[PDB]
């Protein structure tokens, strides 16, 4: 390699990299940087003792919590699947090793790892883009870049559709790295008011972001929904469309912040003043703390210009191909909500002052609205009344739907500008959406996000089964006691099928009843009891109420089923609905035109989405959280080895393997008759009696099947201390036998002793003897 | 025995009073009677009954011959102790010999136990078998 | 099963023991095992106990003709062989070389399996005359060949 900026960007290692054994190196774990570098000085059974070769102290260390540690031969890896120990404590190293130097990216094998810089690096420019272009993901550094470059060649070459899900956990990287996918796949293959469908692709991420996106303590820019882009190409592999399909907003937030939160982006730009000539459009006063439905939490994000990001969003609608109509509509509407919000009211209306400047806005009346507001209609066909309550939360909903019913006519119309029908072929469609979260209290909107990944840990899972398929016939073995996977459609069942609690909560809602026990019953009387994944909830931190308890993938996970039923469908004034429904503004009235509760609606969003990762051939990015303060270049001991134990460091349930020769070096003590690697291991089973299914014998290593290998290491462990006792028993014969011969002359000694005695005494008690002394002068 | 001899007759006239040659059953209860406190009668019958014929000096050396026919030398003892001193300290501390002699060998019983310590040798805890063989079998005194 | 003298061996031994804690023709439970070993034997502690050892001297005796069949018994059992014992040690050479720190060794008696008064691998340790280099280090190879060779070479 020759240079011009893959510097402080790529690899760079001939102004950097310039004492080892492999007896003595090993990582024990540190309750501060998670693993530490050491040198065994002494053992003692389970109590090798150590020297932290950092500050040169000394501990003891379990001989099992100690870990492997790789030769300086194989320091800052691009490529950890090559390192000879791919171990949890040595993978935290090779990447903190490289994330301290600027490297973001790793290829630990079949993934793409990218611990987020949290500062800006100059690695996605042109320059850099064609220096990745066409090229083969190992004549150049890892890199974002060719992950998407392999997905373009083989789409082309291969003729089959790619997909590139980048998942991580939150703030990672995910909704950045999807960006320079999309841009960079498209500075690759181009084609050639309303700009270029290139720039518009790529722009219609500031409106979408704009209104979907907000700060979460996590991080400043959440993105609040998921997202799935699809990128076609022409008969010349060009850039011939896009179509983009949104899960999940959360609707939620529109009225409401934790406090350190804001609301969606938008809201705060919009009172941000950049175009002033706006201010009046949407009768907005430039103040984002004065709005209630905004300024529950925080106000600002450091290093977020809101003042520009709206400058920049406006700009993006125009090039959307949005016109001033449209467009202008689209922030009124938004404008509206924060007046919504303050109409002020037991009692009925406190002045109707603002609840005007909604009336204004949507285009319909102050009357009409106020009133229906109050005193709204419905086979019988009545007139009902409303409290304090039941009209405020009923503003809140209004609201709500409204951001909601909006946001989906961006997306909608966002994938009208880029459906140009140029013939399609094959797709790259990035998915970036959030994942398996299980706070302390969990609902309907959890059951959702996570549901959802459910689907997708079982995409990941197929595919990962499929090269365990090829693993299993290059060290050529077929091992097919497949048997396998149901556990994970277990949970997915339960959750999807027809009878399962989402058809439930969804014919549950038909039923006019729609009270809460009436379906946190229908789900027990129909799966309380009945099943392995649904039970009753556990009992631990700091957790709220949780009513059935799921079993997901990553594990169990306590649900509250109150107010889902509302949750789920659209509680909105229907009277208010007609009411705008029938409106003088272009969009309020399309808003509101002439199944869908929020999952039936997911059930086929989702049953889409993956019908189209099915027909593709995947390519996963881990985005990593290097830590929670987010200065770039600082690396959270724990933090990062939790993540790197919930993606690929390698599993759920499938045969493990042992190179033949390790199996040698460890479990020959199991079966003793022996003195050439592989055959030294291929005999000790034989004899160990091993039934022939639960192994196989592939070229490379064995491969057990469950606890097979757990079984060694308990019979090992058996073993291991017979024979201690046994050559215990033999430094205990040796002495026995030592002292025998003393033990058989003093039998000797003990007779000579005692008879003697035993006579000397009678002799004392002799009738003569006594006299003859007497005598004895 | 060639020596000891001197003395047996030494002792069979100072015992032999009327010296009627022989030792008779007034003897006995006579040189007896006039040290010590005498036997009986039957114990003095009991004493001649164990000689064949009269009390000449010959019949006498040779019913203490017999008493001592079976004895191991000061040798075959003295060393047979020393066996136990592991350390050739010429002593057996008290308690080991104590119950060597007791709770071993053919066990020793009680008095049989109480009558060969009753004057036996005993110092600092350790006990002299040296001595008390010097004392068992043999030389010394007289 | 038995040879006549090979009964003649424990008819010999036997009433050694017996005479011991007394001649009375019985031999302490707690001693039958450690009788065994009499006859080039090393049944583990739990072999002993298993056919009627006892752990405190003095609660069960032992006549001959109850012996022998006990004994039959300790025989059956496993003997180490040279491999077993050094694959053993051989788990706790890191090195690979072969030698197994002194302390260690101490430890492994002392601490593993059914284990050693300080006293007897304190003995054990002169009869055989085991040696620490400079380093203090004792190959175990050297040491278990002795320990199996029997203290009368
Ligand atoms: N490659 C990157 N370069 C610079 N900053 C980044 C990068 N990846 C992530 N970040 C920082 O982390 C924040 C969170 O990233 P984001 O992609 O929005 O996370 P996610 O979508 O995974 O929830 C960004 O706002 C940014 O400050
Ligand atoms: C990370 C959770 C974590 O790291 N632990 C686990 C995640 C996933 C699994 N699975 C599967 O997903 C399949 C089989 C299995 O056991 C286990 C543990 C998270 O928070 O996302
Ligand atoms: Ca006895
Ligand atoms: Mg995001
Ligand atoms: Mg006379």
């Amino acid at each position: 390699f020759s240079d011009p900026d893959f510097q402080y960007l790529a690899v760079d290692r001939k102004k950097l990299m310039k004492a080892f054994d492999g007896k003595k190196n090993c990582w024990v774990p540190d309750e501060k940087e998670g693993f530490a570098s050491a040198e065994i000085q002494s053992s003692k059974g389970d109590e090798i003792t150590v020297k932290i070769v950092a500050d040169s102290s000394t501990r003891t260390v379990k001989k099992d919590d100690i870990q492997s540690m790789n030769p300086p031969k194989f320091e800052k890896l691009e490529d950890m699947a090559n390192m000879t120990y791919l171990n949890e404590a040595s993978v935290l190293y090779n990447l903190r090793s490289r994330y301290t130097s600027g490297l973001i990216y790793t290829y630990s094998g079949l993934f793409c790892i990218a611990v987020n810089p949290y500062r800006r690096l100059p690695i996605y420019t042109d320059s850099v883009i064609a220096k990745y272009r066409g090229k083969r993901k190992t004549e150049i550094p890892p890199h974002l870049f060719s992950v998407a470059d392999n997905a373009y060649q083989n789409m082309v070459t291969d003729r089959e559709n790619q997909s590139c899900l980048i998942t991580g956990e939150s703030g990672a990287g995910k909704t950045e790295n999807t960006k320079k996918v999309i841009m960079y796949l498209a500075k690759v293959a181009c084609a050639v008011k309303e700009g270029s469908l290139e720039d518009q692709i790529i722009q219609a991420n500031p409106v979408l972001e704009a209104y979907g996106n907000a700060k979460t303590t996590r991080n400043n820019n959440s993105s609040r929904f998921g997202k799935f882009i699809r990128i076609h190409f022409g008969p010349t592999g060009k850039i011939a469309g896009a179509d983009i399909e949104t899960y999940l907003l959360e609707k939620s937030r529109v009225t409401y912040q934790q406090s350190a939160e804001r609301n969606y982006h938008i809201f705060y730009q919009i009172c941000s003043n950049a175009i002033p000539e706006l201010n009046d459009v949407m009768l907005v006063t430039p103040d984002s703390g004065l709005y209630s439905f905004i300024n529950q939490g925080c106000l600002t994000v450091d290093n977020i210009d809101d003042v520009e990001e709206f400058k920049l969003c406006d700009e993006a609608f125009d090039i959307l191909g949005f016109t001033k109509e449209e467009k202008q509509s689209m922030f009124k509407c938004t404008a509206s909500i924060l007046h919504m919000g303050e109409m002020k009211f037991q009692a009925e209306s406190d002045g109707t002052a603002e609840a005007e400047k909604v009336a204004f806005l949507c285009g319909i009346n102050a009357g009409d609205l106020l009133k229906a507001l109050l005193k709204p209609k419905v086979t019988e066909m009545v007139t009902k009344g409303q409290n304090m309550n039941q009209v405020v939360n009923s503003v809140g909903a209004l609201a709500k739907s409204l951001y909601d019913r909006m946001f989906n006519w961006l997306v909608r119309r966002v994938n009208k500008t880029l459906d140009t029908k140029a013939k399609r072929n094959y797709y790259i469609g990035v998915l970036d959406i959030a994942g398996f979260e299980i706070f302390d209290f969990n609902s309907f909107e959890q059951l959702c996000i996570n549901y959802t990944n459910e689907r997708l840990q079982q995409f990941f899972n197929h595919h990962m089964f499929i090269l365990e398929q090829e693993e299993y016939k290059k060290e050529g073995i077929a091992w097919e006691f497949i048997d396998f996977g149901m556990d994970l459609q277990m949970c997915i069942d339960l959750i999807e099928k027809p009878m399962g609690i989402l058809s439930i909560l969804e014919e549950e809602c038909m039923f006019p009843k729609a009270d809460d026990k009436s379906f946190q019953d229908k789900l027990y009387q129909n799966h309380m009891g009945k099943n392995r994944m649904f039970t009753k909830p556990g009992k631990r931190p700091n957790q709220g109420p949780a009513h059935f308890e799921l079993h997901h993938y990553a594990g169990n996970v306590p649900y509250s089923i109150t107010g889902w039923l509302e949750k789920n469908k659209d509680p909105i004034n229907e009277n208010v609905v007609a009411l705008l429904g029938a409106s003088k503004e272009p969009l309020v009235a399309e808003l509101f035109k002439a199944f869908q509760t929020i999952s039936a609606v997911h059930r086929e969003s989702l049953n889409k989405l993956m019908k189209n990762l099915y027909s593709t051939h995947p390519h996963f990015v881990r985005c990593i959280i290097p830590n929670e303060l987010k200065q770039p270049g600082l690396v959270d001991a724990e933090l990062v080895l939790h993540q790197l134990q919930c993606n690929g460091v390698l599993r759920k349930g499938f045969p493990s393997r042992l190179i033949y020769s390790e199996f040698k070096q460890r479990y020959s003590i199991l079966a003793p008759n022996a003195i050439d690697g592989k055959t030294v291991s291929e005999k000790i089973l034989a004899g160990l009696q091993m039934d022939p299914a639960e192994y196989r014998l592939g070229t490379t290593k064995v491969f057990f099947k469950a606890g097979v290998l757990g079984n060694l290491e308990e019979m090992r462990d058996e073993r291991l201390s017979k024979i201690i006792s046994m050559f215990q028993a033999h430094i205990r014969g040796y002495l026995i036998r030592k002292a025998y011969k003393k033990l058989q002359d003093q039998r000797i000694g003990l007779s000579v002793i005692q008879r003697n005695i035993r006579k000397w005494l009678v002799l004392r008690n002799w009738q003569w003897w006594k006299l003859y002394s007497k005598v004895k002068p | 025995p060639q020596k000891q001899i001197q003395e047996m007759k030494e002792a069979f006239s100072m015992i032999d009073v009327d010296r009627d040659g022989f030792v008779s059953k007034e003897d006995i209860k006579a040189i007896s009677e006039q040290l010590g406190r005498a036997p009986d009668d039957k114990e003095l019958t009991a004493m001649l009954k164990e000689a064949p014929g009269p009390l000449n000096f010959t019949m006498f050396l040779s019913i203490f011959s017999d008493k001592l026919s079976g004895t191991d030398s000061e040798e075959t003892i003295r060393n047979a102790f020393a066996m136990f001193d592991e350390q050739e300290t010429k002593k057996l501390n008290i308690e080991y010999i104590k119950d060597l002699l007791e709770n071993m060998g053919d066990n020793f019983n009680k008095d049989e136990m109480r009558m060969t310590f009753k004057e036996a040798p005993v110092e600092g805890g350790k006990f002299d078998y040296v001595k008390f063989t010097a004392m068992i079998k043999g030389s010394g005194e007289e | 099963k038995l040879s006549q003298d090979e009964i003649d061996d424990l008819k010999d031994v036997f009433e050694l023991f017996d005479f011991w804690d007394g001649r009375d023709g019985a031999v302490d439970a707690f001693k039958l095992g450690d009788v065994c070993r009499c006859l080039g034997i090393n049944p583990r502690n739990e072999d002993v106990f298993a056919v009627g050892g006892t752990h405190k001297m003095g609660e069960k005796s032992l006549p001959f003709e109850e012996f022998l069949p006990a004994y039959e018994g300790l025989m059956d059992c496993e003997q180490g062989t040279f491999a077993d014992y050094m694959e053993a040690f051989k788990t706790f050479d890191r090195e690979g070389q072969g030698f197994i720190s002194g302390a260690e060794l101490r430890h492994v008696l002392t601490a593993l399996g059914e284990r050693l008064s300080d006293e007897d691998v304190d003995e054990i340790i002169k009869l055989t005359d085991l040696q620490e280099d400079l380093e203090g280090n004792v190959k175990y190879e050297d040491f278990v060949k002795k320990v199996m060779a029997g203290p009368y070479p």
